[PDB]
């Protein structure tokens, strides 16, 4: 078929700022009937169905911000978004109509100063408790960079077999990253100690953010 | 509305589909497309005329108008998405030929070889299914807004 | 104005069946051709299908010509996509898109192809049971052992939607793990009721679990 090939995978950018990501296709997309060069972009935002964004490969859609715009003709098109707004977080596909539908590989566009992770433990669930197993979580919302070393601590005595994270891919109204580390135990093994909390070291300053709960009561 | 406001109409509709066939053979010019099935569409407007007109008369006339409806407005819908079809090309296309006889009982204007090159010079700005559609407008708008 | 919503589709085996259709509603449905887009787990996109207007013509991609049939119905404006022998390639997110150019897209009802469903459990995440009242409380929802993604978790209906974070399910073992924050004004919990909703389509649950504080 055609081959749509964008570059690059990535692009950081502070907020306001003019990129152009390019979309190179395999065929050239011209007919000779009218300059017309079937070819769209798509954004798609994180966990969303793809937008239309610019059609035959200039023209702009319903409520399209002059911001995009759409440049390109023959194997060679590129996508250009000045003024970068917050809520511009997407990964830009680049799809030709000219024979069948291909699709580009895509362009992640991430944003670009730091802030300080805001973590609070969580204490295992009742009935998760008498269903036989135990796990203890705490949440590091609103970070930025992405870089965070989360430690975890039993009174003071440091284990880590067990302890799976996961962060989100950068939000799109504030732009900032988050995480969420998860201390999994068996039902019986949770009790073996009372103290219990983790630790950030996230660089707004690698003073470690601490947040501590004790078991006895709960 | 006699012999003459029918067998004028009945030439006029000569005056197209033999027009068309100079250049399948003259400016050669091979293609069709959908246009066979157009060709068709002419054929069909014919009788209307020629029997409005060949044993006029007034019961026979009611029957004229239908006919003289139908394959003017199935001309349309013919000349309009072969019309949009370059407007508006569908990424997939085929560029296809083939089919009581259809390619039979006549060769030589019910044969449809348009082997797509992707250029029609079409004069005036419009291409021939461009014009056609407008001629059929002209068929249509004819028979209802200027007829029943 | 103009919806699309697919559904009727999670977790099925090798050289499988299953049928999906796009409920549509909004726009002059028998009029627009339409389309079924996936998306692989790589977020790789592929065309799957395409039917014209009046069902007349359909077209797909050799990957699934022959396997996929792209039918619908404007009686009750309903697109279909019906899969048979299904490739654990055919694993992926199933949009159901429309062009004039895909323009209104759907929402995307997960499928994915492997050989042991697993309904997912869900565990409320009540804060520190000390009274030491902060500012900006936040909550959680912890959904563990689950087999396949994805879920579909929710603050009170829907109705929270801003401030909550959901982080990526991982993959221990062969269950999926995954967690849901939701900060709030210590105005609004404990007195106003929070709720935890999660939805597994590839097993039909629909676990509810509201948030409360800790007695003894
Ligand atoms: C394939 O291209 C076409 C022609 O060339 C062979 C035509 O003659 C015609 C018919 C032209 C006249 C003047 C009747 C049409 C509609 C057409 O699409």
């Amino acid at each position: 078929d055609i081959v749509m090939s964008q570059s690059p995978s990535s692009l950081a950018v502070s907020a306001g700022e003019k990129v152009t990501m390019s979309c190179k296709s395999s065929q050239s997309l011209l007919n000779s009937r009218t300059r017309k060069n079937y070819l769209a972009w798509y954004q798609q935002k994180p966990g969303q169905s793809p937008k239309l964004l610019i059609y035959w490969a200039s023209t702009r859609e319903s409520g399209v911000p002059d911001r995009f715009t759409g440049s390109g003709s023959g194997t060679d098109f590129t996508l250009t978004i000045s003024s970068v707004q917050a809520e511009d977080l997407a990964v830009y596909y680049c799809k030709q109509s000219y024979n069948l539908y291909t699709f580009g590989g895509g362009t992640k566009l991430e944003i670009k100063a730091d802030a300080a992770p805001t973590v609070s433990i969580f204490p295992p669930s009742s009935e998760q408790l008498t269903s036989g197993g135990a796990s203890v979580v705490c949440f590091l919302n609103n970070f930025y960079p992405k870089d965070i070393n989360v430690k975890w601590k039993i009174d003071g005595s440091e284990r880590q077999n067990g302890v799976l994270n996961s962060w989100t891919d950068q939000d799109s109204k504030d732009s900032t990253y988050s995480m969420s580390s998860t201390l999994t135990l068996t039902k019986d093994e949770y009790e073996r100690h009372n103290s219990y909390t983790c630790e950030a070291t996230h660089k707004t300053s690698t003073s470690p953010i601490v947040k501590s709960f004790n078991r006895n009561e709960c | 509305q006699g012999r003459g406001a029918w067998l004028l109409m009945a030439f006029t509709a000569l005056a197209l589909e033999l027009t068309a066939l100079w250049f399948q053979h003259v400016m050669l010019l091979k293609p069709s497309v959908l246009c066979i099935y157009e060709r068709v569409a002419l054929f069909g407007v014919l009788g209307a005329a020629l029997i409005g007109a060949i044993a006029p008369k007034t019961p026979l006339r009611y029957v004229a108008m239908v006919i003289w409806l139908y394959s003017a407005f199935r001309g349309v819908q013919l000349t309009y998405e072969h019309t949009m079809l370059q407007l508006y090309p569908s990424p997939f296309a085929t560029c296809d030929f083939m089919v009581l006889p259809l390619d039979k009982w006549v060769p030589q204007v019910f044969v449809a070889s348009g082997d797509c090159a992707e250029r029609q010079w079409d004069f005036l700005g419009l291409e021939m299914p461009q014009w056609l559609l407008g001629i059929f407008i002209a068929y249509l708008i004819v028979a209802v807004l200027v007829v029943i | 104005e103009v919806q699309l919503v697919e559904s009727g589709g999670g977790l099925v085996k090798p050289g499988g069946s299953l049928k999906l259709s796009c409920a549509a509603s909004g726009f002059a449905f028998s009029s627009y051709d339409m389309s079924w887009v996936r998306q692989t787990p790589e977020k790789r996109l592929e065309w799957v299908a395409y039917i014209s207007s009046g069902g007349g013509s359909t077209y797909y991609p050799d990957t699934v010509k022959g396997r996929f049939t792209i039918s619908r119905d404007n009686a009750k404006n309903t697109l279909y996509l019906q899969m048979s022998s299904l490739k654990s390639e055919d694993t992926a997110m199933y949009y159901c898109a429309r062009p004039d150019a895909m323009d209104y897209w759907g929402q995307g009802t997960s499928v994915t192809v492997s050989s042991k469903t697993t309904a997912p459990s869900v565990y409320p995440l009540a804060p520190v049971c000390g009274d030491t009242t902060g500012s900006s409380v936040t909550l959680g929802c912890l959904v563990k052992g689950y087999f396949p993604e994805p879920v579909t978790l929710t603050w009170n209906s829907g109705s929270l939607s801003s401030g909550v974070h959901t982080f990526p399910a991982v993959l221990q073992s062969d269950l999926y793990t995954l967690s849901s924050s939701v900060t709030v004004t210590s105005s609004t919990w404990p007195s106003q009721s929070i709720t935890c909703n999660v939805a597994h389509p590839a097993s039909s649950t629909k676990v509810d679990k509201k948030i409360e504080p800790r007695g003894p």
